[PDB]
């Protein structure tokens, strides 16, 4: 009975129309009907004035207005997913374990769920000409569909190789749609129709709810329609499914329609009727404004148990109703629906209605909260997950924003998280803020500060002559009090370095009052005993630790020494980028950045840098002042990823003008709180007011609300000067280790507040 | 000899039932006691002639 | 300012008020059943044709629903035995 | 455990053009406003809702 049940079965081929791969982004089909799939991230729809959505509908129904053939198709596809793929990052430092395991605890009942959006645009020596006629009419309408979405970071999927194997990119959407799982599908040497299912469906004799037998668990599944539309097409009326606690696929379909025939659809219409409306209706399309089509939108949500999709069900309809498109639960044609979802599938539509295509466009604008990319990061898994006010969570340089509203605390939560990826850091800081968390994570952190020792001195340098180039251009930097530098100077100056740098002269004995015995008047305030004689002139003068920091809070009020303190220290660091992952940070970047020695050294080893995994994150507290000179302009738009704080005190000129910052944008940031913690990421063109939040909430673990406080790591990230002038006092008393002297510190912290 | 302990069986589809309005039953019985009497009487007058 | 949506929509290709497609296949049957038992049964066509507009006019595309059901869930073989309607992956098309 | 603050003002304006003053407008639960011949619609409106 095994084999005369098995060959008297349907196989799910009978229903899966496609075929070999013709080209590297377009799959065949059976019947000839070649198509491409188009993922898209979605522009952010939260953070725009309402009249500039229709403008975005009036752009995009304009560039689809001139290409729409009258034998197109559109599948959009926006598949609410929960995301297992970001992984559980090991760790060394102690208070980042504690920070990290802390953070995880507090998303316990959140909505872990990321938004795929997604399009499918759809079309023997004469089957070849048929072959070459629709690839490429298929390719222009895909350079135009990518032209046209710029604002929308779309992405054509296309064929990518893992292992001296074919792995398709559309055939892992299309199976996720037949399967509910991503199984990443091969390009073997059948066709695609014979081994694209992996999971055996079922579907419910008498109901609305199917079920997939897989190897990893069943899911239930339960399809929805709509079927009555209202006197409206609002834009973006279909967001609302956006916020959903339960995680589905939505679907649509427009079957482009000839202007004969969408003409003698809008007269039987009016003939029906029979005044203005249709009027316009008629002449608009005459003159070639919009072009009809069929349309069928069906919902699937995904479950576990057939009640709770049945629920989630329900709250579809609830929400599909309050926007005022009257949803009916397809329960005779689940099957039909389910087999209509797969791209190139007209005959398995259960209600094709014609709809304006204006209105097509209202009902799939491509909105989308912004969520970022959990994997395939060119480092690897996402850095941090943030809350965001909408509520669907954003998997995450300049900050900006007046102080003292988190712009420390934010900097040291994201250095301090960032330490999967075993990141070299640099950190540039003011008012010694930073000093606890680089202490905490385990590396040398130099308190730089008048009348002490400097500490670090150029005595001991490697003789090479590119170093000797080096050591030349900062005795002649140095060199500024006396006047200005001659070319004798100049001669002088090398004639020095040179012989004082000889294999005749031992390394210990190398110092900046030494060079004097080889401007000799001038460099006396800089050797010991002069005025500045603490910094370069030190008897003795870096690859130990990891994370580093340097502190320039007095070097504001200086003008000269700007230029030599950044100087030596940059090059230090330049010898450490030979590849490893690197990750330069700064705090009120311009002034440290006010010289005009080395932005065009700044620049070029920026595009230099920038290959071998280099990073800069700034940071700012008065982004009024820093615009304004010629330096911070090149890096505020070399900045990827801004973030962007809130401020009591706003102007338009500067935000707009300088940031790459929208009307609405402004204004939702001048909006803002004058302390709530809230910041506006701007990734590119997409935007999230999200907010990384440390306030009191509940766990769930053992039955037990066990009560956790970030306090206890924000007095250690927050910037103190008081407090960092005991955590040295205590470290000065136990200086033995950061994992070991952190619990005393905290110890004294307790005792203090 | 048994269903295999722990596997997946038959469908946990097959439980659904469809739900009857409340009224649908009682209603319908009535109005089929009317239609029938008048037809009855019907076929007594079409016999009866 | 919503974009106008016009109530032509599914207003399916109809004669009578009836779609083409299952009124034919009305009028197939009936022709059916005059050729087969009695020609007096053209007076078959009015009752259900009516009810058939009523049907129609209330819910656009009935007939298009009722034709994916019969296709697609009443042919399907095992209902029975799996307790649900259901394809297999592996493609069994009864070759070796 | 039962804390509360009173606070109070002569001169709305002079108030909550201050940082501090921000958060205990935004913190006070029971407003009670007085009148004054001198008005202005920013103050009134932006800062205390």
């Amino acid at each position: 009975e095994s084999r005369k049940l098995l060959a008297s079965e349907t196989p799910v081929g009978q229903f899966i129309p496609y075929s070999h791969h013709v080209t590297d982004t377009i799959i065949s089909t059976k019947n000839a009907e070649y198509l491409s799939v188009w993922k898209i991230d979605g522009r952010s729809h939260q953070s725009a004035s309402e009249a500039d959505v229709f403008q975005w509908i009036r752009e995009l129904n304009n560039t689809l207005r001139g290409i729409s053939s009258a034998n197109l198709s559109l599948w959009t596809h926006i598949v609410r997913r929960r995301v297992y793929e970001y992984p559980d990052a090991e760790f060394d430092n102690v208070f980042c374990r504690q920070l990290d395991e802390k953070y995880r605890e507090s998303f316990t009942g959140y909505n872990l769920m990321v938004n795929d959006l997604y399009l499918t645009v759809v079309y023997p020596d004469q089957k070849k000409h048929r072959q070459e006629s629709c690839i490429k009419a298929l390719e222009d309408i895909n350079r135009t569909l990518g032209q046209s979405f710029k604002r929308y970071g779309a992405e054509l999927l296309s064929v990518y190789e893992k292992g001296g194997h074919a792995f398709s990119a559309p055939l892992e959407f299309l199976a996720r749609l037949v399967n509910g799982e991503h199984i990443p599908m091969p390009i073997c040497r059948d066709r695609f129709s014979d081994y694209m299912a992996v999971n055996r469906p079922m579907f419910s004799k008498w109901g609305e709810v199917g079920e997939l037998r897989s190897l990893t668990g069943l899911r239930r599944f339960g399809m929805l329609e709509i079927r009555e539309y209202d006197d409206a097409t609002e834009p973006g009326q279909l967001n609302v499914l956006l916020e959903s606690d339960y995680e589905f696929v939505l679907t649509h379909s427009f079957s482009v329609l000839s202007r004969p025939a969408a003409k003698e659809y809008l007269q039987r219409h009016q003939k029906n009727l029979i005044i203005e409306e249709i009027d316009e209706a008629l002449n608009q399309l005459i003159s070639g404004h919009f072009v009809m089509g069929e349309h069928h939108c069906t919902l699937t949500v995904y479950g576990e148990t057939v009640q709770q999709v049945r629920d989630n069900l329900a709250h579809a309809s609830a929400a599909m109703l309050d926007v005022a498109v009257l949803p009916k639960p397809v329960d005779l044609a689940l099957e039909a629906g389910y087999w209509a979802q797969l791209p190139a599938n007209w005959q398995w539509r259960p209600r094709p209605a014609p709809i304006t295509s204006l209105n097509f466009l209202s009902f799939s604008p491509f909105h989308n909260f912004m969520s970022g990319k959990p994997t395939g990061n060119p480092w690897g898994p996402a850095v941090t997950i943030l809350k965001t006010v909408s509520g669907t969570p954003l998997y995450f340089t300049m900050l900006i924003g007046q102080s003292s509203s988190g712009k420390t605390v934010l900097l040291g939560f994201l250095l301090a998280q960032a330490q999967k990826f075993k990141p070299t850091i640099v950190a540039f800081d003011k008012d010694r803020g930073m000093e606890i968390s680089i202490r905490a994570m385990g590396g040398r952190y130099l308190p730089l500060k008048t009348g002490e020792p400097s500490g670090f001195n150029p005595f001991q340098l490697p003789p090479t002559h590119a170093n000797l180039i080096f050591l030349k251009q900062f005795v002649k930097k140095l060199a500024a009090a006396g006047g200005e530098v001659t070319h004798r100077d100049e001669e002088e100056i090398d004639q020095a370095i040179t012989a004082m740098m000889s294999d005749s002269i031992d390394k210990s004995l190398r110092r900046l009052s030494l060079l004097l015995q080889f401007v000799h008047a001038r460099l006396v305030k800089w050797c010991e005993g002069g005025d500045y004689g603490w910094l370069f002139d030190n008897p003795t003068d870096l690859s130990t630790h990891q994370i580093y920091g340097f502190d320039i809070t007095e070097f504001l009020d200086n003008p000269e020494a700007r230029t030599p303190v950044m100087m030596y220290l940059l090059y230090r660091t330049e010898s450490m980028i030979d590849g490893r992952r690197f990750m330069y940070v700064f705090d009120e970047f311009w002034k440290p950045l006010q010289d005009e020695y080395f932005e065009d050294l700044a620049k070029n080893k920026q595009k230099t840098i920038r290959k071998q995994n280099g990073i800069f994150v700034f940071a700012t507290q008065e982004p009024s002042d820093a615009l304004e000179s010629n330096i911070a302009k090149t890096l505020i738009q070399q900045c990827a990823t801004y973030i962007f704080l809130a401020n009591p005190k706003a102007d338009y000129e500067d935000y707009t003008q300088g940031f790459k910052l929208t009307d609405s944008e402004f204004e939702l940031v001048r909006g803002l709180g004058e302390f709530s913690r809230r910041f506006l990421i701007k990734q590119g063109d997409q935007s999230a007011l999200a907010e990384m939040n440390l306030g009191k909430f509940r766990t769930i673990v053992d039955g037990e609300t066990v009560e956790r406080d970030f306090d206890d790591e924000l007095l250690v990230l927050s910037g103190t000067p008081d407090n960092a002038e005991i955590a040295e006092s205590i470290i000065a008393e136990v200086g033995d280790d950061p994992a070991v002297w952190l619990p005393i510190f905290l110890d004294r912290v307790k005792a203090e507040r | 000899q048994e269903r295999i302990e722990g596997e997946y069986g038959a469908s946990e589809l097959a439980s659904e039932r469809r739900p009857h309005t409340p009224g649908a039953r009682t209603l319908l019985m009535v109005l089929l006691c009317v239609i029938a009497v008048v037809l009855v009487t019907l076929s007594y007058k079409a016999y009866k002639v | 300012e919503a974009f106008p949506l016009f109530k032509g929509a599914t207003r399916l290709p109809t004669i009578w008020g009836v779609p083409m497609i299952p009124l034919m296949a009305m009028v197939m049957g009936v022709a059916v059943i005059a050729l087969t038992v009695s020609i007096w049964w053209w007076a078959l066509v009015p009752p259900l044709w009516f009810i058939m507009a009523q049907i129609t006019k209330n819910d656009d595309k009935a007939f298009r629903i009722w034709w994916l059901w019969i296709d697609t869930k009443f042919r399907n073989r095992n209902k029975g035995f799996w307790g649900a309607s259901s394809y297999s992956p592996a493609n069994y098309r009864k070759r070796r």
